[PDB]
């Protein structure tokens, strides 16, 4: 999934690299904007640990640290408004189809929001639940669960789900994201029928502002029949 | 080194075929052109490799049509399913074969792959809220074009429907607002020709 | 085949003329295999400011060499060049004549 | 006047540790590249040396010599290892192409084996000499599994190779088509035996290293004359030198002529 990373103009941004290349030669990295095509910005040749950069591009602005082994960053020092964009880290890869042939393989991104407003402290998606309906249980036998998270920056939002014992991805869909007063909104939803509305689910949200670090996981108590 | 993709949006029905245009610019004899799929999560997915010297590329579903003489090298999706729809690139290789090499990509098309018809069925309504937010749950519906209109005693926020694919097939739209009055809000759905009153359902 | 000797030949840029400058040409070719000692010579004594070209091969994978080095021809000085190579047990020297 | 890119590779392997492998390229009779060991690069000779291509791409051409330069040293060491081969082994490697009108090329890489053709690329694949040491068969099957390096041999020599030196022309017409006017000057020759005498016909500094020598006693050219090697000169030019022999008296009165592309039609007439 993709992450996003929220900086401040004059400061510096980790984009953290989403690939494990066991056997790296060479990291590309990429910029895709809105509208613009994906193109790479630098390489970072692994066995002399060297940027090289494309023409044009300024030296000290990008730089790939390697913390450890197995891991690249991407260091942006004087961020700009310019800058933002969703990143990409790339290999030559021969791969999951495995072929003689070298193709290139993406991480997943990260999306890079060059903020200057900060016009809020807390931007961590407030949660606004939705009670499990027990009129749509008595006819079709089934429970739908909403969940609706507002006033939150920025508009990278994953989800997922499971049934607390097992790790089950269900099947639940979304809605559109839209602008509402410089921050966004989204929402989704989840049917289950009569067969399965005794185990316990929950909720999982995926964002780059979330307490201590880790994913905010919502708790939905199972339907409760009543005469 | 160049490459144009002039089409931004396509659409096409579900089980035809979709032919992605593309034209370049290289500065190499010998060159690799990719296809790729991003998809709405920015992922970025290989679907097929082309190569000047080769036949016309052929990998499941994708195939290339490569007019080397004319720089074009059209994808071509065969089967379509609801899961194609994406935004498919263009990439030429600088020239494609060695690790350092760069992709130069073009500016991407979508496709939008349009669902089959279905038996016109009626929508499912059913009663849901939480404090002040308070929606319809909408299921199950045929045609999903609906001109769903708000009166409400306290108006505050207005919100937009979704209209996307059901695994089932009929797709259910779900449209909020926060509502002062937290008794009773009125809303309407519209299933073509009459709009079929929701009070009625529960 | 270490049995390809070298073909030692020694000559000169520009006709030999007593005192003017001039350039030695010992042209080492048809040997294998590469590793080889070549020396330019003034009457048995080597000359320390040597260059020559790049090694490389004919069709046929022999080796071949250009030696070069400023000299001033005259009536008392000789000029030659000794070839050490695996082919042979001695050092060979090729001494140049102004004529021929 | 032909113009053909010949790559000339020599690795030299004494040791199960020492080895050096040394290159250079030719653009018909000039050097165009050098390839030192020591060096991370192929070293451009001439000012027109990357023809016309950019830095970058000349860039993507330097990173091929170097991971081949690495692999072929790692590859030879482990033949030999696996085939049992006694460590002093020279190894070649000669490749490149001539493009000709009409867009047509052709293409070679033959490698030599302790100064013998032991195989080449052809077409697709690689393969052994008719003379073929049966080890080289070995050599062969593994070479030829890795469809990855054949199809960046064929990128090379079927793509990147015309281009390069359709490249090269058009970016050193200058020095290629360039002339240099020889001079020619006549030597006294040492006695055979007794009555007999050789005669010895001097040309020097000719760049174009076609050129056509021939002793004559007036408008007829005498047969007899034996020419040595075109050898070459550090001042880019040639030499060439042309030996005859005669019975004393059949020397009084001589003439030659040497026709070169420099000369604006007038040959150089040499005379006693
Ligand atoms: C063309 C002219 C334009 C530019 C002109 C510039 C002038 C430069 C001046 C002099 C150059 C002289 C050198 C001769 C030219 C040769 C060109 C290089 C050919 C490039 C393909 C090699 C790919 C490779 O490196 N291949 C390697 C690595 O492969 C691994 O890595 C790859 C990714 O890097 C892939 O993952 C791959 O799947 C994996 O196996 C092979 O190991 C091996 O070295 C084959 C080399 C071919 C030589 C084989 C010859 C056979 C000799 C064996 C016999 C030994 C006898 C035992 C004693
Ligand atoms: C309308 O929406 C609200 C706001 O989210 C709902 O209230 C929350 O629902 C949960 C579970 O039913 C309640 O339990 C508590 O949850 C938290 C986890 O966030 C946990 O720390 C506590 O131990 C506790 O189990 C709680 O009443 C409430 N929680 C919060 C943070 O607001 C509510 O379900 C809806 N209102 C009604 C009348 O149902
Ligand atoms: C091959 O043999 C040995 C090791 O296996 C090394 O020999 C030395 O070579 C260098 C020059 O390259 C000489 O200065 C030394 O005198 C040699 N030392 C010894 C102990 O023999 C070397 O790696 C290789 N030698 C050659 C000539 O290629
Ligand atoms: C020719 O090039 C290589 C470049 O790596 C030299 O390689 C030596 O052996 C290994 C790798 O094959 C390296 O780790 C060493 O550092 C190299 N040795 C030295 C002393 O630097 C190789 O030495 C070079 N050949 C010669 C004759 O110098
Ligand atoms: C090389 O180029 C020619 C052009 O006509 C083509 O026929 C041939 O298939 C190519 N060979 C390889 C190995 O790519
Ligand atoms: O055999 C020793 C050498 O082999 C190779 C390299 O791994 C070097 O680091 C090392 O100097
Ligand atoms: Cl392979
Ligand atoms: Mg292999």
């Amino acid at each position: 999934g993709t992450k996003s990373v929220t900086r401040p103009t004059r400061s510096s941004a980790e984009i953290t690299c989403d690939l494990t290349v066991i056997n790296a030669f060479y990291i590309h990295w990429y910029l895709h904007q809105e509208g613009k095509a994906p193109q790479r910005l630098l390489y970072y040749d692994v066995s002399n640990s060297k940027d090289v950069l494309e023409s044009g591009l300024s030296p000290g602005k990008y730089y790939t640290h390697t913390p450890r082994r197995w891991s690249w960053i991407l260091i942006l020092r004087n961020l700009i408004e310019n800058d933002s964009g969703v990143y990409y880290c790339a290999t030559w890869d021969r791969g999951n189809p495995k072929t003689h042939y070298y193709k290139k393989l993406f991480g997943s991104g990260t999306t890079l929001v060059v903020t200057d407003k900060q016009l809020d402290a807390d931007v961590s998606p407030k949660p606004t639940i939705f009670l499990p309906s027990i009129a749509e249980t008595k006819l079709q036998k089934a429970g739908t669960y909403l969940c609706l998270l507002e006033k939150f920056f920025p508009d990278v939002i994953k989800i997922h789900w499971q049934e607390k014992k097992s790790n089950t991805i269900l099947g639940s869909q979304e809605g559109n994201t839209m602008k509402t007063n410089d921050t966004y909104m989204k929402f989704s939803w989840l049917t289950v029928p009569e067969e399965s509305l005794d185990k316990e689910h929950r909720c999982i949200v995926r964002h780059e502002n979330n307490k201590n670090g880790v994913d905010q996981e919502i708790i939905f108590p199972p339907i409760k029949t009543d005469v | 080194q160049k490459v144009t993709q002039a089409q931004s949006s396509v659409s096409m029905p579900v089980r035809k075929a979709v032919t992605l245009n593309c034209l370049y610019e290289t500065s190499w004899w010998s060159y690799y052109i990719f296809w790729y799929k991003q998809l709405p999560s920015k992922e970025m997915i290989f679907l097929i490799r082309q190569g000047s010297d080769e036949q016309n590329a052929k990998s499941g579903r994708y195939s290339v049509n490569f007019k080397k003489a004319a720089k074009s090298v059209a994808l071509t999706i065969s089967a379509l399913q609801l899961e194609d729809s994406a935004k498919y690139f263009c990439a030429l290789g600088d020239p494609g074969g060695l690790n350092t090499d760069k992709l130069i990509f073009g500016k991407g098309t979508r496709v939008t792959v349009e669902p089959r018809s279905q038996p016109h069925t009626k929508p499912s309504v059913f009663v849901m809220k939480n404090g002040t937010n308070v929606a319809c749950l909408v299921k199950e519906f045929y045609p999903k074009d609906i001109r769903i209109n708000l009166v409400s005693s306290k108006k505050i926020t207005e919100f937009d429907p979704a209209i996307v694919i059901s695994p089932s097939g009929k797709y259910n739209a779900v449209k909020l607002g926060k509502y002062e009055d937290s008794n009773s809000v009125t809303c309407s759905v519209q299933h073509d020709n009459k709009t079929v009153h929701s009070t009625d359902f529960e | 085949m270490i049995q390809r000797t070298p073909k030692i030949q020694v000559y000169s840029r520009h006709p030999a003329e007593n005192g003017k400058s001039n350039f030695l040409n010992c042209y080492v070719s048809g040997f294998h295999p590469s590793d080889i000692e070549v020396d330019l010579l003034k009457n048995g004594e080597r000359i320390e400011k040597v260059e020559h070209s790049d090694l490389s091969f004919s069709k046929d994978w022999s080796f071949y060499l250009l030696y070069y080095t400023e000299f001033t021809p005259t009536e008392k000085d000789e000029y030659a060049c000794r070839v050490n190579h695996v082919t042979l047990s001695q050092p060979k020297i090729v001494k140049w004549d102004r004529d021929m | 006047r032909l113009f053909p890119l010949r790559c000339l590779q020599i690795s030299s392997f004494a040791n199960s540790s020492w080895t050096r492998t040394d290159g250079l390229a030719w653009l018909g009779e000039l050097q165009t590249h050098s390839w030192s060991n020591d060096s991370d690069t192929v070293r451009s000779l001439k000012p027109w040396s990357q023809g016309t291509f950019s830095d970058q791409q000349w860039e993507t051409l330097q990173h091929i010599f170097r991971v081949y330069r690495s692999s072929f040293t790692r590859d030879v060491k482990e033949f030999a290892k696996m085939l049992r081969l006694s460590y002093p082994l020279e190894l070649q490697v000669s490749a490149g192409c001539e493009v000709h009108p009409g867009n047509a090329s052709n293409n070679f890489f033959h490698v030599a084996f302790q100064g013998k053709d032991i195989l080449s690329f052809q077409g697709t694949s690689w393969e052994p000499t008719q003379e073929a040491p049966l080890w080289v068969n070995l050599a062969i099957q593994v070479l030829n599994q890795d469809k990855w390096t054949r199809e960046t041999v064929q990128w090379l020599l079927n793509g990147t190779c015309p281009q390069f030196v359709s490249g090269l022309l058009e970016s050193g017409k200058s020095e290629l088509k360039k002339q240099v006017k020889p001079k020619a000057w006549l030597s006294r020759g040492p006695s055979p035996g007794p009555g007999r005498l050789l005669l010895v016909c001097h040309v020097s500094g000719f760049y174009p290293k076609p050129v056509w020598v021939k002793w004559m006693r007036g408008e007829q050219e005498q047969q007899g004359t034996q020419p040595g090697d075109i050898l070459p000169n550090a001042d880019e030019t040639w030499y060439l030198r042309a030996t005859l022999d005669v019975v004393a008296g059949e020397a009084a009165g001589l003439s030659c002529r040497v026709k070169h592309s420099s000369l604006e039609g007038q040959d150089i007439v040499l005379y006693w």
